[PDB]
Protein backbone atom coordinates (compact mmCIF):
# COMPACT_ATOMS: atom_id res chain seq x y z
CA UNK A 1 0.00 0.00 0.00
CA UNK A 2 1.90 2.87 1.41
CA UNK A 3 5.38 2.47 -0.26
CA UNK A 4 8.52 4.82 1.01
CA UNK A 5 11.27 5.91 -1.93
CA UNK A 6 14.60 7.04 -0.88
CA UNK A 7 15.69 8.68 -4.14
CA UNK A 8 19.83 8.51 -3.34
CA UNK A 9 20.99 5.77 -3.23
CA UNK A 10 24.70 6.62 -1.73
CA UNK A 11 26.16 9.89 -1.33
CA UNK A 12 29.89 11.16 -0.66
CA UNK A 13 30.68 13.25 1.43
CA UNK A 14 33.73 13.98 3.73
CA UNK A 15 33.51 14.40 7.78
CA UNK A 16 32.39 17.84 9.02
CA UNK A 17 29.53 18.40 6.27
CA UNK A 18 26.26 18.77 6.68
CA UNK A 19 24.02 16.52 4.91
CA UNK A 20 20.36 15.98 4.32
CA UNK A 21 18.48 12.73 3.89
CA UNK A 22 15.14 12.98 1.95
CA UNK A 23 12.53 10.15 2.19
CA UNK A 24 9.26 10.39 0.05
CA UNK A 25 5.92 8.75 0.60
CA UNK A 26 3.50 7.50 -2.55
CA UNK A 27 0.48 9.36 -0.42
CA UNK A 28 0.19 11.75 2.01
CA UNK A 29 1.91 10.48 5.51
CA UNK A 30 1.28 12.32 8.72
CA UNK A 31 4.29 13.18 10.72
CA UNK A 32 3.90 11.17 13.93
CA UNK A 33 3.69 7.79 11.88
CA UNK A 34 7.59 8.89 10.27
CA UNK A 35 10.69 7.53 11.80
CA UNK A 36 14.31 7.34 10.40
CA UNK A 37 16.70 4.35 12.19
CA UNK A 38 20.30 4.12 12.02
CA UNK A 39 22.28 1.22 10.55
CA UNK A 40 25.70 -0.01 10.87
CA UNK A 41 27.77 -3.22 9.26
CA UNK A 42 27.00 -6.13 11.33
CA UNK A 43 24.39 -4.74 14.09
CA UNK A 44 21.19 -4.12 14.86
CA UNK A 45 19.42 -0.59 13.63
CA UNK A 46 19.22 1.72 16.10
CA UNK A 47 16.28 4.71 16.45
CA UNK A 48 17.64 8.10 15.99
CA UNK A 49 14.66 10.45 15.05
CA UNK A 50 10.72 9.16 16.34
CA UNK A 51 7.50 11.55 14.78
CA UNK A 52 10.03 13.18 12.55
CA UNK A 53 11.29 15.83 15.09
CA UNK A 54 11.95 13.95 18.04
CA UNK A 55 15.36 12.96 19.24
CA UNK A 56 15.35 9.66 20.90
CA UNK A 57 17.31 8.84 24.02
CA UNK A 58 21.16 9.46 23.86
CA UNK A 59 20.96 10.41 20.42
CA UNK A 60 23.19 13.80 19.91
CA UNK A 61 21.71 17.15 18.58
CA UNK A 62 23.76 17.00 15.36
CA UNK A 63 20.55 14.61 14.08
CA UNK A 64 17.51 16.87 13.47
CA UNK A 65 14.38 16.07 10.71
CA UNK A 66 11.95 17.92 9.57
CA UNK A 67 9.32 17.83 6.64
CA UNK A 68 5.26 16.71 5.94
CA UNK A 69 3.39 15.52 3.32
CA UNK A 70 4.93 13.89 0.93
CA UNK A 71 8.33 14.45 2.45
CA UNK A 72 10.52 14.42 5.01
CA UNK A 73 14.18 15.10 5.59
CA UNK A 74 16.72 13.95 8.22
CA UNK A 75 20.11 16.54 8.17
CA UNK A 76 23.08 15.66 10.41
CA UNK A 77 25.04 19.29 10.22
CA UNK A 78 28.28 17.58 11.86
CA UNK A 79 29.51 14.29 10.08
CA UNK A 80 31.58 12.26 12.95
CA UNK A 81 32.81 8.90 11.67
CA UNK A 82 30.54 7.48 13.69
CA UNK A 83 27.35 9.06 11.45
CA UNK A 84 28.92 6.93 8.30
CA UNK A 85 26.14 4.11 7.95
CA UNK A 86 22.82 3.09 6.08
CA UNK A 87 19.93 5.25 7.23
CA UNK A 88 16.07 4.17 7.12
CA UNK A 89 12.60 5.90 6.95
CA UNK A 90 9.78 4.02 8.51
CA UNK A 91 5.87 4.65 8.23
CA UNK A 92 4.38 2.77 10.86
CA UNK A 93 0.84 3.13 12.24
CA UNK A 94 -0.43 0.50 14.24
CA UNK A 95 -0.65 -1.55 11.15
CA UNK A 96 1.25 -2.58 8.31
CA UNK A 97 5.01 -1.49 9.03
CA UNK A 98 6.81 -0.15 5.57
CA UNK A 99 10.50 0.23 5.40
CA UNK A 100 12.70 2.59 3.30
CA UNK A 101 15.13 1.15 0.75
CA UNK A 102 18.30 3.04 2.68
CA UNK A 103 20.53 5.64 1.96
CA UNK A 104 24.31 4.96 2.95
CA UNK A 105 27.09 7.72 3.92
CA UNK A 106 30.57 7.06 2.53
CA UNK A 107 33.26 9.50 1.17
CA UNK B 1 -18.08 8.38 41.86
CA UNK B 2 -16.56 8.55 38.28
CA UNK B 3 -13.08 6.46 38.16
CA UNK B 4 -12.42 8.84 35.03
CA UNK B 5 -13.14 11.95 33.33
CA UNK B 6 -15.90 13.89 34.19
CA UNK B 7 -17.97 16.34 31.99
CA UNK B 8 -22.11 17.62 32.30
CA UNK B 9 -23.02 13.93 34.03
CA UNK B 10 -21.11 11.99 31.10
CA UNK B 11 -18.39 9.82 32.89
CA UNK B 12 -15.77 8.60 30.10
CA UNK B 13 -13.66 5.15 31.53
CA UNK B 14 -10.95 4.26 29.58
CA UNK B 15 -9.89 1.08 27.99
CA UNK B 16 -6.21 1.40 27.70
CA UNK B 17 -6.01 -2.24 25.39
CA UNK B 18 -6.34 -1.06 22.09
CA UNK B 19 -8.92 -3.15 19.82
CA UNK B 20 -10.09 -2.08 16.38
CA UNK B 21 -13.40 -0.33 15.85
CA UNK B 22 -16.07 -3.31 15.88
CA UNK B 23 -14.67 -4.60 18.74
CA UNK B 24 -14.69 -1.30 20.82
CA UNK B 25 -18.19 -0.83 19.82
CA UNK B 26 -19.12 -4.06 20.95
CA UNK B 27 -17.24 -3.50 24.48
CA UNK B 28 -19.12 -0.49 24.83
CA UNK B 29 -22.00 -2.57 24.21
CA UNK B 30 -21.35 -4.57 26.74
CA UNK B 31 -21.00 -2.35 29.40
CA UNK B 32 -24.19 -0.70 28.75
CA UNK B 33 -21.84 2.31 27.01
CA UNK B 34 -21.56 4.14 23.56
CA UNK B 35 -18.31 5.51 22.07
CA UNK B 36 -17.17 9.22 22.71
CA UNK B 37 -19.51 11.75 20.07
CA UNK B 38 -16.47 14.06 18.11
CA UNK B 39 -18.91 16.76 18.46
CA UNK B 40 -19.58 16.72 21.38
CA UNK B 41 -15.87 16.96 22.20
CA UNK B 42 -14.22 19.37 20.01
CA UNK B 43 -13.98 22.49 21.39
CA UNK B 44 -13.84 21.07 25.30
CA UNK B 45 -10.68 20.30 27.58
CA UNK B 46 -11.38 16.40 26.83
CA UNK B 47 -9.97 16.68 23.23
CA UNK B 48 -6.49 16.37 24.71
CA UNK B 49 -7.30 13.39 26.28
CA UNK B 50 -9.40 11.98 23.50
CA UNK B 51 -7.16 12.60 20.80
CA UNK B 52 -6.47 9.86 18.75
CA UNK B 53 -8.97 7.64 20.39
CA UNK B 54 -11.92 6.45 18.53
CA UNK B 55 -15.37 7.68 17.71
CA UNK B 56 -18.32 6.95 17.49
CA UNK B 57 -18.37 8.17 13.71
CA UNK B 58 -15.89 5.05 13.00
CA UNK B 59 -12.68 7.92 12.65
CA UNK B 60 -9.97 8.53 15.17
CA UNK B 61 -10.78 12.03 17.05
CA UNK B 62 -8.56 14.21 15.32
CA UNK B 63 -9.41 18.66 16.46
CA UNK B 64 -7.84 19.49 13.40
CA UNK B 65 -11.02 19.30 10.74
CA UNK B 66 -8.42 17.56 7.94
CA UNK B 67 -8.71 14.37 7.86
CA UNK B 68 -6.87 11.49 5.56
CA UNK B 69 -10.16 10.75 3.99
CA UNK B 70 -10.88 7.82 1.32
CA UNK B 71 -7.88 5.79 3.30
CA UNK B 72 -8.85 2.20 4.97
CA UNK B 73 -8.92 2.93 8.97
CA UNK B 74 -10.79 -0.41 9.45
CA UNK B 75 -7.59 -2.52 9.84
CA UNK B 76 -6.37 0.06 12.24
CA UNK B 77 -6.43 -0.48 16.24
CA UNK B 78 -6.61 2.67 18.84
CA UNK B 79 -7.35 3.51 22.64
CA UNK B 80 -11.06 3.83 22.93
CA UNK B 81 -13.00 5.61 25.84
CA UNK B 82 -15.59 3.74 27.09
CA UNK C 1 16.88 -2.05 30.31
CA UNK C 2 14.82 -4.13 28.15
CA UNK C 3 16.83 -6.72 26.10
CA UNK C 4 15.40 -9.24 23.53
CA UNK C 5 17.11 -12.56 22.62
CA UNK C 6 16.94 -14.71 20.04
CA UNK C 7 16.93 -18.79 19.40
CA UNK C 8 16.26 -20.88 17.29
CA UNK C 9 18.04 -23.55 14.38
CA UNK C 10 20.54 -21.70 11.41
CA UNK C 11 19.37 -25.22 9.17
CA UNK C 12 16.22 -24.84 8.31
CA UNK C 13 15.70 -27.50 4.90
CA UNK C 14 13.45 -26.35 1.74
CA UNK C 15 9.93 -27.34 2.40
CA UNK C 16 10.17 -27.02 5.90
CA UNK C 17 9.35 -24.86 9.30
CA UNK C 18 11.57 -22.46 10.66
CA UNK C 19 11.35 -22.24 14.52
CA UNK C 20 12.62 -19.07 15.73
CA UNK C 21 11.68 -17.79 19.66
CA UNK C 22 12.68 -14.66 21.29
CA UNK C 23 12.81 -13.99 24.93
CA UNK C 24 12.70 -10.58 26.70
CA UNK C 25 14.92 -9.70 29.31
CA UNK C 26 14.06 -6.97 32.01
CA UNK C 27 10.21 -6.78 30.74
CA UNK C 28 7.07 -8.56 30.47
CA UNK C 29 5.57 -9.01 27.30
CA UNK C 30 2.20 -7.90 28.73
CA UNK C 31 2.60 -4.12 27.48
CA UNK C 32 -0.47 -2.63 26.60
CA UNK C 33 1.50 -0.13 25.03
CA UNK C 34 3.63 -2.10 22.40
CA UNK C 35 3.46 -4.89 20.24
CA UNK C 36 6.19 -7.43 19.65
CA UNK C 37 7.43 -8.13 15.99
CA UNK C 38 9.75 -10.02 13.83
CA UNK C 39 11.40 -8.23 11.07
CA UNK C 40 13.84 -9.98 8.49
CA UNK C 41 16.54 -8.36 6.77
CA UNK C 42 18.44 -10.29 3.94
CA UNK C 43 22.00 -10.46 3.67
CA UNK C 44 22.75 -6.99 1.80
CA UNK C 45 19.53 -6.08 0.68
CA UNK C 46 16.91 -3.68 2.82
CA UNK C 47 14.37 -4.43 5.46
CA UNK C 48 11.65 -6.17 5.88
CA UNK C 49 8.59 -6.52 8.15
CA UNK C 50 7.95 -10.36 8.44
CA UNK C 51 5.22 -9.59 11.42
CA UNK C 52 3.77 -8.49 14.55
CA UNK C 53 1.76 -9.64 17.62
CA UNK C 54 -0.18 -8.37 20.78
CA UNK C 55 -0.21 -10.34 23.88
CA UNK C 56 -4.12 -10.82 23.46
CA UNK C 57 -3.92 -12.91 20.29
CA UNK C 58 -3.77 -10.57 17.36
CA UNK C 59 -1.81 -11.19 14.43
CA UNK C 60 -0.79 -8.39 11.98
CA UNK C 61 1.85 -9.55 8.86
CA UNK C 62 2.77 -8.43 5.59
CA UNK C 63 0.64 -9.63 2.97
CA UNK C 64 2.98 -11.44 0.83
CA UNK C 65 3.69 -13.53 3.33
CA UNK C 66 0.65 -13.61 5.34
CA UNK C 67 -0.51 -16.95 4.03
CA UNK C 68 2.98 -18.71 5.44
CA UNK C 69 3.34 -16.70 8.86
CA UNK C 70 1.90 -18.02 12.06
CA UNK C 71 3.40 -16.48 15.15
CA UNK C 72 2.74 -17.07 18.37
CA UNK C 73 3.46 -15.76 22.10
CA UNK C 74 3.45 -17.14 25.68
CA UNK C 75 3.19 -15.12 28.49
CA UNK C 76 3.95 -17.31 30.94
CA UNK C 77 7.03 -18.50 29.51
CA UNK C 78 7.49 -15.09 28.73
CA UNK C 79 8.76 -15.90 24.73
CA UNK C 80 6.94 -14.67 21.48
CA UNK C 81 7.80 -17.03 18.45
CA UNK C 82 7.50 -17.27 14.67
CA UNK C 83 7.11 -20.22 12.36
CA UNK C 84 7.51 -19.80 8.92
CA UNK C 85 6.35 -22.59 6.67
CA UNK C 86 7.14 -23.35 2.98
CA UNK C 87 10.55 -21.65 2.91
CA UNK C 88 12.48 -21.14 -0.30
CA UNK C 89 15.98 -20.33 -1.05
CA UNK C 90 15.02 -16.47 -0.85
CA UNK C 91 14.30 -16.38 2.52
CA UNK C 92 18.07 -16.37 3.95
CA UNK C 93 18.29 -13.44 5.97
CA UNK C 94 18.78 -12.29 9.28
CA UNK C 95 15.84 -11.79 11.42
CA UNK C 96 15.40 -9.41 14.75
CA UNK C 97 12.79 -9.78 17.00
CA UNK C 98 12.07 -6.32 17.80
CA UNK C 99 9.37 -4.19 20.03
CA UNK C 100 7.36 -2.19 17.93
CA UNK C 101 6.03 0.90 20.66
CA UNK C 102 2.54 2.26 20.12
CA UNK C 103 3.33 4.31 22.96
CA UNK C 104 0.50 5.60 25.76
CA UNK C 105 -2.63 7.77 25.25
CA UNK C 106 -0.22 11.31 26.03
CA UNK C 107 3.12 10.41 24.44
CA UNK C 108 3.04 8.60 21.09
CA UNK C 109 6.18 6.49 20.20
CA UNK C 110 5.57 5.03 16.59
CA UNK C 111 9.21 2.84 16.37
CA UNK C 112 11.20 0.14 17.18
CA UNK C 113 13.44 1.34 19.50
CA UNK C 114 14.86 -2.16 21.15
CA UNK C 115 16.07 -4.98 18.73
CA UNK C 116 17.69 -8.16 19.18
CA UNK C 117 21.24 -8.96 18.43
CA UNK C 118 19.73 -11.34 15.46
CA UNK C 119 19.69 -14.35 14.34
CA UNK C 120 20.90 -16.09 10.56
CA UNK C 121 19.58 -18.38 8.63
CA UNK C 122 19.66 -19.95 5.39
CA UNK C 123 18.55 -23.40 3.15
CA UNK C 124 20.40 -26.66 1.88
CA UNK D 1 -14.69 18.99 40.65
CA UNK D 2 -12.35 20.47 38.73
CA UNK D 3 -11.39 19.79 34.94
CA UNK D 4 -8.78 16.87 35.26
CA UNK D 5 -8.65 14.09 36.96
CA UNK D 6 -9.52 13.70 40.84
CA UNK D 7 -8.16 11.16 42.96
CA UNK D 8 -8.50 10.98 46.97
CA UNK D 9 -9.29 14.79 46.31
CA UNK D 10 -5.72 15.92 44.58
CA UNK D 11 -7.03 16.85 41.51
CA UNK D 12 -4.77 16.54 38.02
CA UNK D 13 -4.40 19.43 35.30
CA UNK D 14 -2.93 18.44 32.13
CA UNK D 15 -0.64 20.65 30.22
CA UNK D 16 -0.55 19.65 26.16
CA UNK D 17 2.45 22.03 25.35
CA UNK D 18 5.99 19.57 25.98
CA UNK D 19 8.21 20.79 28.32
CA UNK D 20 11.27 20.05 29.83
CA UNK D 21 11.74 18.92 33.90
CA UNK D 22 12.90 22.29 34.89
CA UNK D 23 10.01 24.04 32.84
CA UNK D 24 7.65 21.73 33.93
CA UNK D 25 8.41 22.12 37.75
CA UNK D 26 8.45 26.00 37.07
CA UNK D 27 4.83 26.31 35.38
CA UNK D 28 3.64 23.73 38.24
CA UNK D 29 5.12 25.59 41.28
CA UNK D 30 3.81 28.87 39.21
CA UNK D 31 0.36 27.44 39.69
CA UNK D 32 0.80 26.30 43.16
CA UNK D 33 1.48 22.85 42.20
CA UNK D 34 3.77 20.32 42.24
CA UNK D 35 4.20 17.33 39.96
CA UNK D 36 3.03 14.16 40.94
CA UNK D 37 4.92 11.48 42.50
CA UNK D 38 5.32 7.93 41.18
CA UNK D 39 4.10 6.30 44.60
CA UNK D 40 0.38 7.68 44.51
CA UNK D 41 0.00 6.46 41.06
CA UNK D 42 1.99 3.48 40.38
CA UNK D 43 -0.74 0.84 41.69
CA UNK D 44 -4.00 3.83 40.71
CA UNK D 45 -5.36 3.64 37.38
CA UNK D 46 -4.17 7.05 36.51
CA UNK D 47 -0.95 5.33 35.72
CA UNK D 48 -2.97 4.73 32.30
CA UNK D 49 -2.97 8.46 31.69
CA UNK D 50 0.66 9.81 33.70
CA UNK D 51 2.60 7.27 31.89
CA UNK D 52 5.59 8.94 29.80
CA UNK D 53 4.81 12.07 31.64
CA UNK D 54 6.80 13.92 34.11
CA UNK D 55 7.08 13.48 37.92
CA UNK D 56 8.47 14.75 40.79
CA UNK D 57 11.28 12.69 41.06
CA UNK D 58 12.69 14.03 37.55
CA UNK D 59 11.64 10.70 35.76
CA UNK D 60 9.27 10.19 33.50
CA UNK D 61 6.57 7.78 35.39
CA UNK D 62 6.95 4.24 33.84
CA UNK D 63 5.04 1.12 35.46
CA UNK D 64 8.09 -0.77 36.26
CA UNK D 65 8.79 -0.72 39.76
CA UNK D 66 12.64 -1.24 39.27
CA UNK D 67 14.13 -0.09 36.00
CA UNK D 68 17.50 0.48 34.52
CA UNK D 69 18.06 4.54 34.75
CA UNK D 70 18.89 6.05 31.63
CA UNK D 71 20.16 9.44 33.21
CA UNK D 72 20.14 10.90 30.05
CA UNK D 73 16.32 12.58 30.74
CA UNK D 74 17.75 16.33 30.52
CA UNK D 75 16.99 16.86 27.00
CA UNK D 76 13.69 14.62 26.56
CA UNK D 77 10.57 16.79 26.49
CA UNK D 78 7.24 14.90 27.61
CA UNK D 79 4.00 16.63 28.81
CA UNK D 80 3.34 17.23 32.39
CA UNK D 81 0.42 17.35 35.25
CA UNK D 82 0.17 18.96 38.06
Amino acid sequence: EIVLTQSPGTLSLSPGERVTLSCRASQRVSSTYLAWYQQKPGQAPRLLIYGASSRATGIPDRFSGSGSGTDFTLTISRLEPEDFAVYYCQHFDSSLLTFGGGTKVEI
Amino acid sequence: SCNGLYYQGSCYILHSDYKSFEDAKANCAAESSTLPNKSDVLTTWLIDYVEDTWGSDGNPITKTTSDYQDSDVSQEVRKYFC
Amino acid sequence: QLQLQESGPGLVKPSETLSLTCTVSGGSISSNNDYWGWIRQPPGKGLEWIGSIYYSGRTNGNPSLKSRVNISADTSKNQFSLKLNSVTAADTAVYYCARLRLGSLLHRYRAVDPWGQGILVAVS
